[PDB]
């Protein structure tokens, strides 16, 4: 199986502030990686697919880039409704693994 | 980042590249190291010439997308239209079909004469 | 039932690789930017996303076209400037005995000879004084270029400094760089861009060390086309910069004798004060840091248990066996013996002084037949550097024993810009490209 | 609008058994793929299993390689997941989520968990 | 033999030459003697550019059988057709009218404005 790697584990920011996240792969998995966002007591919520592109509705703050085994979550302006825990998940190859999670909260 | 521009749709689908031709078409024109610079600035000029002269010949002159009236045969590619222009690159096309350039350019040219022929001979009528 | 009929598209986004001709782009000097186009304030770049190339750079012309540039330059750099063809005559030498040390006993001759003037009857006697390394014995000494060729004394007013340069490519081609990092130079890069032109590379010459460099971004890198073999060198590429320190403190003085006319020769004086040896420093805890990472990164292609041992070069010419360089017009030779000399087995303030010998006769290409006179410059001089790179040569190399030894390299100065441009090639556009389409004309 | 709904998860003690039911509506389920992921008290997501459009390729994961078995039935748009043997390890909030098709900007069509439920809770405690 | 190519239909009659025309079109474009090769080069493409130049200003651009509204004079040339098109050779025709070559091209630049002016009243309509 592949095997998904994140960092930082966890991270405090305050509002206004640019997060960076970064995810790794053991193999080469094209730029199938999509990011996700949890809030305590909800389901996880899809930001980025395909490792650049946004979904529809989404804030354009939140971006995505990278390539071969490193990629690369971008929340340029930091909001209160963007806190939460982030993970980043590889759907080239069955199974689909998800990463050990970023938790972004309030400094 | 500039991800879009010039060269940026080169991993694109083809489906997707052919919307921003105009952008590789417009670059394609622009004392010891004078002459080398000189000498750089005469060969572009005579390509760009040589690519003009290939498009007109065939009756596509000032067309970026000009479809002609030669039909396509199966044996040079079997691939339909389904996995070609949303599920294949430019460069992998070219690197696939590079074997089999000359005749198509030739089947173009030997078709433009009898279309012009015809377009003669219907308007002295 | 697929009814589909040939369609052509301009403006297609393939390349292929060329070779072609670039040209200049900076922002009196021998390398001359008089004839160089004025670079632009903001150069752009474009990100090539989810495109991979294929990269290898020992097979690159702009390698080769750099290096012909480079020797053009210099050669038409000393075509207005006087040529010593009189100064082919028989000197009377002596040794000076004037406040030296020990070490610097013999290394200058005071040296008188006759010479011509402006009047073509007349007749001058004058004196100077001459490196041993320049003098040969035939009392009576000669130069050593006399009975090679004469070349020509460079010209005063014209500066050695290096000066960054970018090369573009013309109209109808584009520049790929690799921005991956950790990428040694040979294999398939997946992060590509589209450059207008090369960054600013300054043609600095030397060897055995690669100074003013660029540094790695993320660890010392080792790039080779074949490891395996011993005959082909190692270009090893540091992460942080190793300051060195030379310096030529003798006191120079210049006169100038007219030896026709319009035509003067300039010639060292006397010194002033004591006269010591010119001499380099380098700091001692970074060097052995900086050894520490490099045998840390060799530990990983050469195996994890085998001994690794830097020692001294094997032999040849003064510019291969010494690390040659230029500092404010100077030529000097440093032996590096002191640096490359230890053994690593598998587990203050002191600094590292590196002798220094001065030069004026320069070949500074490999070439026979044409020298260069370099004139004196007056006063101390010092200048201060950074050493980001390494060119070594594995000895031997059988499988007999398991001791690797490493020595300097150098001579050939295509590596010197190889470590710059391994990151570059250079394709041309075919825009032109034919499709299966519904249409009907 | 998607909808999904689970239901179906309660207490169980260890070695027992247990049906989770997701009702889907708001789209065509004969042609969306189905994913039963679970969440652990403390710890990331993990892809549980995946169904089919058709419902004749089931995968799973090596943890619940044949203990867990998934199901789907398109003519109610429910699915299905039976747990046997449930372990310490199951314990968690459960999800069904959809698999659906999306284009990228460069044009190239992969499947991602668009649309997830609210999610169910199932405890494997003595 | 390769009696025909390029110019083999040169010793052919009007009618049966008109038939090439492609062949010639394609090869107008393709120390010290790189000087002499720079320079016929440079020459060349300016001679080419000046025959695409003409071309265009008579609206017969990308076409290498255009006709036009200028009426043909009987007093630049008597023959008719019957002895002409087939009991003639483009070389004896150049030949027998390179006096009158100025005229017609004159007529032929005043001619397209002028139909260019009226499309473009209709078009305002
Ligand atoms: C790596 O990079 C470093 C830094 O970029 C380089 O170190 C620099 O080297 C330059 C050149 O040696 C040096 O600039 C000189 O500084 C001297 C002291 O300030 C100046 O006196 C000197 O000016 C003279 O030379 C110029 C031409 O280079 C002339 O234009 C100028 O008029 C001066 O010449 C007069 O004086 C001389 C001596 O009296 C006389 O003979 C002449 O006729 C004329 O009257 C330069 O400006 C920098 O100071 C150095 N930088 C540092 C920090 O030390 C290093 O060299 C690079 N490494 C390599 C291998 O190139
Ligand atoms: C970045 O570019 C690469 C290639 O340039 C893209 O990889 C391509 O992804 C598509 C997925 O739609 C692959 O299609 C597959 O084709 C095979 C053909 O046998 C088929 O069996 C599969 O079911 C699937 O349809 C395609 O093969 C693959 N390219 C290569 C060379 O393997 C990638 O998708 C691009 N990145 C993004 C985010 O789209
Ligand atoms: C090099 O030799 C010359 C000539 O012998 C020296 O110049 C002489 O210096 C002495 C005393 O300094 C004078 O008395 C002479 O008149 C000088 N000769 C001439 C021709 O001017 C010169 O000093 C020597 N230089 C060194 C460094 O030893
Ligand atoms: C400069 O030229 C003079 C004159 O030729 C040299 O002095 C002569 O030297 C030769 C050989 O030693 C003698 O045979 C002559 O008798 C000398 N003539 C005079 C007038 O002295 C002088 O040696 C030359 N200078 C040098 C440095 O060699
Ligand atoms: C790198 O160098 C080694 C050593 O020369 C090459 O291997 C040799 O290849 C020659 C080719 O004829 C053989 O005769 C030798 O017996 C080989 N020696 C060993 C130790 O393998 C090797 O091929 C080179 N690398 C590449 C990619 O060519
Ligand atoms: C290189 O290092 C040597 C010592 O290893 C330095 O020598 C000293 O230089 C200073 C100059 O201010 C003198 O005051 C000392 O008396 C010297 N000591 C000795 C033992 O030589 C030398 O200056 C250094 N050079 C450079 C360019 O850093
Ligand atoms: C090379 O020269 C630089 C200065 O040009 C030296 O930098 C000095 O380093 C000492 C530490 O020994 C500091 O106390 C000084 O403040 C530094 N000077 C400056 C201007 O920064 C450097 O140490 C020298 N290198 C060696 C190996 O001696
Ligand atoms: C590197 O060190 C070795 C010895 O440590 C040097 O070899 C010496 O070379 C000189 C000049 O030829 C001889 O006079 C000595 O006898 C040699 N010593 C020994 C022990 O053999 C060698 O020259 C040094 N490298 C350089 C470039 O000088
Ligand atoms: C470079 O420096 C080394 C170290 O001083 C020189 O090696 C010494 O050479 C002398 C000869 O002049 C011998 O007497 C010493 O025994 C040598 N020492 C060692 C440790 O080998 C070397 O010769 C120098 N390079 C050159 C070209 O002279
Ligand atoms: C030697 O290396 C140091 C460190 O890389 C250089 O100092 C840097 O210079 C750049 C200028 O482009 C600055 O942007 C950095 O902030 C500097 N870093 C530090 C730590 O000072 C230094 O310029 C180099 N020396 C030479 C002569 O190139
Ligand atoms: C000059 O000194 C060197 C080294 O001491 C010696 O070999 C040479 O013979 C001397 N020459 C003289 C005194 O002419
Ligand atoms: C010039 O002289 C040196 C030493 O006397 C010698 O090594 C060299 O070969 C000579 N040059 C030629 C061209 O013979
Ligand atoms: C390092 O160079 C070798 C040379 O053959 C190549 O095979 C390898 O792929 C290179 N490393 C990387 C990470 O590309
Ligand atoms: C070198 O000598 C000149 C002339 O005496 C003097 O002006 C200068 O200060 C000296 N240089 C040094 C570094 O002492
Ligand atoms: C080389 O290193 C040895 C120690 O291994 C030391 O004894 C010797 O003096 C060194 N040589 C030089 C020239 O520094």
């Amino acid at each position: 199986d592949i095997q998904m790697t994140q960092s930082p584990s966890s991270l405090s920011a305050s509002v206004g502030d640019r997060v960076t996240i970064t995810c790794q792969t053991s193999q080469p998995v094209n730029l199938w990686v999509a990011w996700y966002q949890q809030k305590p007591g909800k389901a996880p919520n899809l930001l980025i697919f395909g490792a650049s592109t946004l979904q529809s509705g989404v804030p354009s703050r939140f971006s995505g880039s990278g390539a071969g085994t490193e990629f690369i979550l971008t929340i340029s302006n930091l909001q209160p409704e963007d806190f939460g825990t982030y993970f980043c998940q590889q759907h080239h190859n069955f199974p689909w693994t998800f990463g050990q999670g970023t938790k972004v909260d309030v400094k | 980042a500039v991800f879009l521009g010039f060269l940026g749709a080169a991993g694109s689908t083809m489906g997707a590249a052919s919307m921003t031709l105009t952008v590789q078409a417009r670059n394609l024109l622009s004392t010891v190291w004078g002459i080398k610079q000189l000498q750089a600035r005469v060969l572009a000029v005579e390509r760009y010439l040589r690519d003009q002269q290939l498009l007109g010949i065939w009756g596509c002159s000032g067309k970026l997308i000009c479809c002609t009236n030669v039909p396509w045969n199966s044996s040079w590619s079997n691939r339909n239209l389904s996995e070609i222009w949303d599920n294949m690159t430019w460069l992998q096309w070219d690197k696939e079909i590079s074997n089999y350039t000359q005749i198509i350019y030739g089947l173009l040219e030997e078709s433009q004469n009898q279309q012009e022929k015809n377009e003669q001979d219907l308007l002295a009528l | 039932a697929e009814n589909l009929w040939v369609t052509v598209y301009y403006g297609v986004p393939v390349w292929k690789d060329a070779e072609t001709t670039l040209f200049c782009a900076s922002d009196h000097n021998v390398w001359a930017t008089h004839a160089c186009v004025p670079t632009d304030p903001n150069p752009q770049e474009i990100h090539l996303e989810n495109v991979t190339e294929e990269f290898n750079m020992w097979k690159n012309n702009m390698v080769e076209q750099m290096h012909t540039d480079i020797i053009s330059l210099w050669d038409q750099s000393l075509k207005p400037c006087v040529k010593l063809t009189p100064l082919c005559v028989t000197l009377q030498c002596t040794n000076v005995t004037n406040n030296i040390t020990d070490d610097m006993r013999g290394e200058l001759k005071n040296c008188s000879f006759n010479m011509t003037t402006e009047l073509r009857d007349k007749k001058q006697k004058v004196y100077s004084l001459f490196y041993r390394l320049d003098v040969v014995q035939i009392k009576e000494y000669r130069l050593i270029n006399c009975n090679t060729s004469a070349c020509t004394q460079a010209c005063p007013k014209v500066s050695f400094e290096p000066i960054p340069i970018h090369y573009c490519a013309p109209a109808g081609f584009a520049i790929l760089k690799c921005k991956d990092k950790k990428f040694n130079g040979t294999g398939p890069c997946p992060s590509v861009s589209t450059v207008q032109c090369t960054h600013g590379i300054k043609p600095v010459v030397s060897t055995q060390l690669l100074l003013n460099g660029s540094l790695a971004e993320e660890e010392v890198m080792i790039r080779s086309e074949n490891i395996t073999n011993n005959a082909k060198n190692i270009l090893v590429q540091f992460n942080t910069p190793v300051q060195i320190n030379c310096t030529r403190p003798n006191n120079n003085t210049r006169k100038s004798i007219r030896i026709g006319p319009g035509q003067a020769f300039y010639a060292t004086g006397d010194i002033i004060g004591d006269i010591r040896q010119a001499h380099c420093n380098v700091s001692k805890a970074t060097w052995n840091e900086t050894l520490g990472k490099v045998v840390k990164q060799l530990r990983k292609h050469f195996g994890n248990n085998t001994i690794i041992r830097f020692a001294n070069s094997s032999g040849g010419d003064l510019e291969v066996t010494t690390h040659s360089f230029n500092c404010g017009g100077e030529f000097f030779y440093c032996n590096t013996s002191g640096l490359f000399n230890s053994t690593w087995i598998s587990n203050s303030n002191d600094s590292i002084t590196l002798p220094c010998r001065i030069k004026q006769i320069i070949n500074m290409w490999q070439r026979i037949g044409q020298c260069m006179y370099a004139p004196p410059i007056q006063g101390v001089i010092r200048c201060v550097s950074n050493i980001t790179g390494l060119i070594l040569t594995r000895d031997g190399g059988s499988t007999n024993s398991t001791t690797e030894t490493f020595r300097p390299g150098g001579g050939d100065m295509r590596d010197n810009w190889r470590s710059e441009l391994y990151k570059y090639k250079v394709v041309k556009i075919e825009p032109l490209g034919v499709a299966p389409t519904r249409c009907k004309r | 609008e998607v909808h999904l709904a689970e239901s179906g998860g309660g207490l169980v003690q260890p070695g027992g058994s247990l049906r989770l039911s997701c009702a889907a509506s708001g789209f065509m389920f004969s042609a969306s793929e189905m994913h039963w992921v679970r969440q652990t008290p403390g710890k990331g997501l993990e892809s549980v299993s995946v169904i089919g459009g058709s419902g004749t390729s089931t995968q799973y994961v090596d943890s619940v390689k044949g203990r867990f078995t998934v199901s789907r039935d398109n003519a109610k748009n429910a699915l299905s997941l039976q747990m046997d043997s449930l372990r310490a390890e199951d314990t968690g909030v459960y999800y069904c989520a959809r698999g659906g098709e999306v284009r990228s900007r460069g044009g190239w069509k992969n499947r991602v968990l668009d649309s997830w439920g609210q999610g169910v809770q199932v405890i494997v405690s003595p």
